[PDB]
């Protein structure tokens, strides 16, 4: 007759707790362990892994391999913009069905720096220089090349290797940011622009594409799991 | 999260009629829109599809020849053209949203569409 | 196709009474039937989404039976609300085809 | 230099001057199995140079208006020499895969292919309540072709073929991440990927599962002036590694 | 489990080339932002425990729910035990291939007044039995039947009004791991079923009212809630973009791959 | 015996925990098992590549 005293909290059932419980099957021999390749161990290393991203969402191109090609031709002025869009990896459609933007709708908070890699899919005989800019807050969306070159940028000449990686930093005021749409934590812009033309030769065709991956740095992490607001249902599946 | 069609109809034999029936309180371009013709004398009756996000629509093996199905993004409508009416296309013509393969969990409250001289 | 007939096509029943439903098909659907309920003003709403599975925001009256060819559809107990028209649907084959209506009034 | 190879297997070379550098697995070479891991009680088959060698698969032709092609390969070497022989008589088996696809042009060409070895891909059918039959899934050693449309419900047993889901009902640019490389024309002339064995099994009958699939899908498509030589080919070469059986029997 | 920082760097006029790489081979690039422009030196202490493989799946999420009503013949209810009828669980679980996990089980049990004819009504409490049936075992056909004896059946009794019933399940399975995909048939002339139905036999569970029929009948309603334990998991795998439409199967409506915009250099 | 697994979460104090079951199915969950290698789905290459060299030689 031990005098005990139940506090708040008994009989209810949180679902998130680390209790113990009685088995069904007691003295059951499980199955022994197999070498499987390609073990996870933390979904920190799936969104450091490379992923299309869809830049050409232009209302019927999205059911079609159209999305994931930017059109890059041989222009007849200088300094035209290519694409861009805001760095939302969460809320913005661009970002948001990648494979990193499909973990950040699990979570709450995120904080890291981000990769972007493009390749360069054209002739082996075309040439060209691009400027690849990233602009923080404050000021609007930068409409000239003047206005982008004052920030953070990388100038790519394509060649023999045919990537460049624009890793955009870690810059914000909070150590967190939100994953959903918001104005008080928001985190930019990234443009493209020419720098120089595309200069193909004869018998070649001047219209190239372009591909955009995505990733996150070695210092990305996430917080506050929530749940996914792409999946819906009405009735069981049966 | 309701469905809200257009007002009833009124047209001579073999002119043409456009239906619509716009949905609000979800996302649009995700379930497919189906829409099913009721005759006064009988029961109900299927006529076809469109999947609003990649423009593909399949029809019946009665209505392919008439029915006409379309829909836009922006004003996330979804319209249809009956076309060369004759006397038993008047009916009432609902819109559903198919949840799970086989199941209407939404409906419209249905047009009126009348064919006279 | 698969030819969905109910040979009731009407039915009287008093208040507080048991009534009963029943659609007949072609061939073997297996299990894959739903039943809606079309009140008098136009409206339209799913009852049961498969042999005997209520949707939610329906009320206890309803339940479903049956398997292979011969299904059924039962309300317990018989309110004012009822009096509708009820059809049933198969899911199984390309395309979908409704059975015939079937309407309840009051026995006297 | 490090834009050529050799791989040599068997009494089968194949050597190549431009390429990128090979991806292997998920970090691992194939290799047997242990006595750790063995369920079975009997010795196995161990030919490892009948069945271990280059095994060239049917060619397909690159147009302009091109979806994309699959293979599924424990059946598409069903029929190729003493590997599809062994798997008859046998009732279990197991096996990595090393996979060569090659596709030249000039450098007046472009083009950017998507080579990805996917486990497991259950297809999705056309109509929602049947699944794909047989022959719709898998060919012998011919290649299924995607497509840039829908495949319409009025269809029984047919794989739903739009490319941009992939046949699985996922993104298609989210499949960068299985073992995967890029043929890009502008540098790039062949992809080559080594495979174990992955399975929740030690091994598995090889006739009723389909442990792999090999996806060729161009994002970026085929294009070329006036003059150029409009036939493109794509040639797909897999080689077993690793390669043992178990339960003789008769024919089947 | 701390995130890595970031070191000083300075400016540079070199031939080391960090920024251009080659994505043809597969390889991403392991780029760090003190490669292409000046940093400080901060230090984070950031950690990644949050989206760690256990703390992404041990919570608990419904599967399934069934009712059954106490004064009726055959009121009882039956599920074969599956974790793809729902949305949310079925999406998180097919993140990956092959995944080898221990369960806990927990009911939520409920009951609803049904309009009687009886004047003054007044029930006791009631009991509810919950029993689980292995493949092969002997199923019952209606509810006074002999099968609830339970001689080797595992089952579990619960009073209405206190805390919710919760055992625990270790890993059954005959292979190595639960596998979520399976690309094959069950015969070996390739006929008939395909898919992932083959390997799932992990049984069926019963329930039913305890205490008979008085004078009012009562309508019970059991919600089941899954909470992997010890979870590894396997050979990751693209989420899944289209929406559900059956249970055995993986098939689909075909459907864009975002929301599109107005232009390609609209914000 | 009573297991000294006391290294709390916090940011930048112990806790003690004892089995009572006998099966090893039926403990807590285990929420500290922190371990990364992400060099088999981001390198699975077999030749080890610099990062300042030249991808393509």
């Amino acid at each position: 007759g031990l005098p005990v005293m139940t506090t708040p909290g008994s009989t209810q059932f949180l679902t998130s707790d680390d209790f113990q419980s009685p088995s069904a099957m007691p003295q059951f021999d499980v199955t022994p362990e197999m070498q499987i390749p390609g073990r996870v161990n933390n979904l920190m290393e799936i969104a450091e892994v490379d992923s299309v991203v869809p830049v050409n969402n232009t209302e019927d191109n999205v059911s079609s391999l159209k999305a994931y090609q930017i059109p890059v031709q041989s222009n007849s002025d200088n300094g035209k913009q290519v694409f861009g869009f805001p760095l939302q990896p969460g809320a913005n459609n661009v970002l948001n069905r990648t494979l990193l933007g499909e973990i950040l709708n699990y979570y709450t908070h995120w904080s890291g720096s981000i990769k972007l890699t493009f390749m360069f899919c054209g002739s082996a005989m075309a040439t060209g220089k691009f400027l690849l800019a990233y602009s923080p807050p404050g000021a609007g969306v930068p409409k000239n090349r003047k206005d982008a070159m004052l920030g953070t940028h990388v100038i790519w000449d394509v060649g023999l290797q045919s990537s460049c990686v624009l890793c955009v930093p870690w810059i914000s005021q909070t150590h967190y940011r939100y994953v959903v749409e918001d104005e008080y934590t928001a985190a930019g812009y990234v443009t493209c622009w020419y720098q120089t033309n595309i200069v193909v030769p004869a018998d070649v065709q001047s219209s190239c594409d372009i591909l955009c991956f995505v990733s996150a740095c070695n210092d990305f992490s996430v917080r506050m799991l929530k749940d996914t607001p792409f999946i819906r249902q009405d009735t069981f599946y049966q | 999260v309701q469905l809200q069609q257009s007002a009833a109809e009124l047209a001579r034999p073999g002119a043409s009629v456009k239906m619509s029936c716009k949905a609000s309180g979800y996302t649009f371009t995700t379930y497919t829109m189906h829409w099913v013709k009721q005759r006064p004398g009988q029961g109900l009756e299927w006529i076809g599809y469109i999947n609003p996000s990649s423009r593909y629509t399949e029809y019946n093996q009665k209505f392919k020849d008439k029915t006409t199905l379309t829909a836009d993004k922006s004003s996330s409508t979804a319209y249809m053209q009956l076309s060369s009416l004759t006397f038993e296309d008047s009916a009432v013509y609902y819109c559903a949203r198919r949840s799970e393969a086989d199941r209407f969990v939404y409906w419209g409250q249905g047009t009126l569409v009348t064919v006279s001289a | 196709d698969i030819q969905m007939t109910q040979t009731k096509s009407s039915l009287s029943a008093s208040l507080g009474d048991r009534v009963t439903i029943s659609c007949r098909a072609s061939q073997d659907i297996s299990n894959y039937l739903n039943w809606y309920q079309q009140k008098p003003d136009g409206s339209v709403k799913l009852l049961i989404y498969y042999t005997s599975t209520l949707h939610s925001g329906v009320p206890s009256r309803f339940s479903g039976s049956g398997s292979g060819t011969d299904y059924s559809l039962t309300i317990n107990s018989l309110e004012q609300e009822d009096i509708a028209t009820y059809f049933c649907q198969q899911g199984n084959t390309f395309p979908f085809t409704f059975g015939g209506g079937t309407k309840l009034e009051i026995r006297r | 230099s490090d834009r050529v190879r050799s791989i040599t297997l068997g009494n089968s070379t194949i050597t190549t001057q431009e390429c990128a550098n090979v991806v292997v697995g998920y970090g691992v070479w194939p290799e047997y199995l242990k006595d750790n891991e063995a369920t079975a009680e009997d010795q196995p088959t161990q030919p490892d140079v009948a069945t271990c060698r280059f095994y060239t698969l049917e060619s397909v032709q690159w147009m302009k208006n091109s979806a994309g092609w699959w293979w599924k390969l424990p059946d598409a070497l069903s029929q190729m020499g003493l590997f599809g022989q062994n798997m008859q008589y046998h009732y279990l088996g197991r096996t990595g895969y090393t996979i060569h696809v090659q596709c030249n042009a000039s450098k007046f060409h472009q083009g950017c292919l998507l080579v990805v070895c996917v486990p497991e891909a259950e297809m999705g059918c056309s109509n929602l309540n049947n699944t794909p039959e047989f022959s719709e899934l898998s060919g012998g050693d011919s290649a299924r072709m995607f497509t840039d449309t829908q495949v319409g419900e009025s269809n029984a047993k047919k794989v739903q073929t739009a490319v941009w889901n992939a046949g699985m009902g996922v993104g298609v640019g989210n499949l960068t991440i299985f073992p995967h490389q890029w043929i890009n024309l502008r540098t790039n002339n062949s992809a080559t990927l080594v495979m174990p064995y992955i399975n929740s099994v030690p091994m598995d009958n090889m006739f009723r599962h389909n442990n792999l699939t090999l996806m060729i899908i161009p994002f970026v498509p085929l294009n070329y002036s006036e003059g150029s030589s409009p036939y493109v080919p794509i040639t797909v070469t897999i080689a077993p590694m690793c390669a043992e059986y178990n339960g003789l029997r008769l024919a089947s | 489990a701390r995130v890595a920082d970031t070191i000083s760097s300075r400016p540079t006029n070199s031939e080391s080339i960090p920024a251009l790489t080659a994505a043809e081979t597969g390889h991403t690039s392991q780029v760090v932002p003190s490669d292409t422009m000046q940093t400080r030196h901060v230090k984070n202490y950031h950690s990644r425990s949050e989206s760690s493989i256990e703390n992404f799946l041990c919570r608990s999420a419904c599967v399934y729910y069934a009712t059954y009503t106490n004064n009726s013949k055959k009121g009882f209810a039956e599920w074969v035990i599956n974790t793809r009828q729902v949305a949310q669980l079925r999406r998180k679980l097919e993140l990956f291939t092959y995944l080898r996990f221990d369960l806990e089980l927990t009911f939520v049990i409920t009951s609803a007044q049904q309009p009687s004819t009886a004047s003054s009504v007044d029930a006791p409490v009631q009991t509810h039995q919950i029993m689980y049936v292995p493949p092969g075992g002997p199923v019952p056909t209606k509810v006074k039947d002999y099968a609830w004896q339970t001689s080797t059946n595992p089952s579990v009794f619960w009073t209405e009004g206190n805390a919710p019933p919760r055992m625990s399940i270790p890993f059954i399975s005959i292979g190595n791991a639960y596998s979520c995909f399976y690309d094959g048939w069950t015969q070996f002339s390739r006929n008939g079923v395909y898919g992932i139905n083959t390997l799932n036999n992990m049984g069926t569970l019963y329930m039913r009212h305890v205490n008979e029929a008085g004078q009012g009948p009562i309508k019970s309603t059991v919600r089941i809630y899954f909470k992997p334990k010890h979870v590894k998991a396997w050979v990751p795998r693209p989420p899944r973009l289209c929406q559900y439409e059956k249970q055995k199967n993986v098939n689909f409506s075909p459907i864009g791959v975002t929301t599109s915009r107005t232009d390609i250099i609209t914000t | 015996m009573g297991a000294q697994v006391s290294t709390q979460k916090t940011g930048a104090i112990h806790y003690t925990n004892i089995n009572y079951y006998k099966d090893a199915a039926s403990n807590s969950a285990n929420r500290q098992d922190f371990t990364q290698d992400p060099g088999k789905f981001t390198e699975p290459v077999k030749d080890i590549m610099v990062k300042t060299m030249p991808a393509l030689n």
